[PDB]
């Protein structure tokens, strides 16, 4: 989900 | 972890340094237009607290997963403080954006929204009256994170919340403050946690009710609030 | 106003002999289950628990000096979070269960007999272990439980009775120099009672989240637990 | 109210 990828980027 | 290796004011450098910019609403309200730009709104902060959150000490040693459950469970608590903090010198008002301030009229126009103005200005008064300080309210607002969701999964996030609340401490006898009043103030501030709690669980309630149309959420908010429901 | 002269230990003391009893369910073994009866169970039981609950706010100190309807509004939004913090009280010495009465001993499987239970029962649980792990004291909970009561609903409210805000806020405090008094008492150093002092009020924040989920499911009963859930709407 | 009243008593 996005919440993911925006806490690696 | 670097976090428990920090001094006092080390992290409270660390933590104003991480805050977040005031974001700006978009150039009378109805109720689409009111969801409209807070929802815009909340969106574009949603981006700025993920980049804050992984500046708060202690956040970057949890696995991804923990990362996203406390994010999760907490949004809406620091959204909500995050308001409450601002709108502090503005009594009686809401301030959203610099230009967006509302008061409790305007929280009419979309239905349930009165009462948690209500209680967000009540939230505001009493920063107010205690005259809450920024190095304070970045502590409270770091608390948030790391507390909301530790028992909806541990030890790290005790030991960093220990940290944070001996900064609270250290800020406060150097703010001149007896041991009495040093632990009255401290518990009166946590305090006021549970009400910022009261005020998300009642505002999500809201939320992923009116997902069900009026405005069309983006899927990050949506992700965000279907993690609650 | 007597609460402001109490001494720590007389509010102690006067907190401990204000505890009310623990009630026994109408549990039968003998009988199977399913979400009518547990649910009739748990329902019968918070209904006889309020009935004591109500007789125990008379007696936490300041309670009796507010306003007839500040009462009412501070255990309207309070009853279900006292009732929690009651039972994961009493649920601490017993890992992985929650111990509704002697005779109502429950896991979270049995939690699942009725929809969207287990969450909550979970939540419960993470909670007493909570408390087991940190060793709180029943002078501790006496503590925690009146300042749910005082604080819960002290937000949620004629300008002149601001006066009874503050009077909350003053008893509060109250309350707050009694824990400390405690916890010095138990040989923890500044450092530690300030750190205990924290990790057992951000568990109330926990304690009003379960309240806020439970109320949720509740009002999706007894006349009293209608009007106690009514007041949540 | 119930509660009211039990208050009361
Ligand atoms: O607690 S609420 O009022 O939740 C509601 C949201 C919509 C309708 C209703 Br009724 C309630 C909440 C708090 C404040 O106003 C509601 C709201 C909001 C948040 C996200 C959205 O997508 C829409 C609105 C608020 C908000 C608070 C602080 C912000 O920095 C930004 C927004
Ligand atoms: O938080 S909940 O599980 O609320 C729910 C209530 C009904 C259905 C569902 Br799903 C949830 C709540 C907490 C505990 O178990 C549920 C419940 C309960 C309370 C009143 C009722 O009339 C029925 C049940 C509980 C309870 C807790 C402590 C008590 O001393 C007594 C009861």
């Amino acid at each position: 989900k996005i919440l993911h990828r925006l806490l690696q980027d | 972890s670097l976090a428990l290796s920090l001094t006092a004011d080390q992290m409270v450098s660390a933590l104003l340094d991480a805050e977040p910019p005031i974001l700006y609403s978009e150039y009378p309200f109805s109720e689409a237009s009111m969801m409209g730009l807070l929802t815009n709104l909340a969106d574009r902060e949603l981006v700025h607290m993920i980049n804050w959150a992984k500046r708060v000490p202690g956040f970057v040693d949890l696995t991804l997963h923990d990362q996203v459950h406390l994010l999760e469970c907490a949004w809406l608590e620091i959204l909500m403080i995050g308001l409450v903090w601002r709108s502090m010198e503005h009594p009686g008002k809401l301030l959203f954006a610099p230009n967006l301030l509302l008061d409790r009229n305007q929280g009419k126009c979309v239905e349930g929204m009165v009462e948690i103005f209500d209680m967000l200005l009540a939230t505001s008064s009493r920063f107010r009256m205690m005259n809450l300080q920024g190095e304070e309210f970045v502590c409270l607002k770091s608390i948030i994170l790391l507390n909301s969701g530790v028992y909806t999964f541990k030890d790290h996030i005790h030991r960093v919340l220990d940290k944070i609340t001996d900064t609270l401490i250290h800020l406060m006898a150097k703010a001149g403050l007896t041991l009495q009043q040093q632990h009255q103030r401290l518990a009166q501030l946590l305090l006021i946690l549970s009400h910022i709690r009261h005020m998300s669980n009642k505002g999500m309630e809201h939320l992923y009710s009116m997902k069900c149309n009026v405005v069309p959420l983006s899927d990050l908010l949506l992700e965000m609030l279907d993690a609650h429901r």
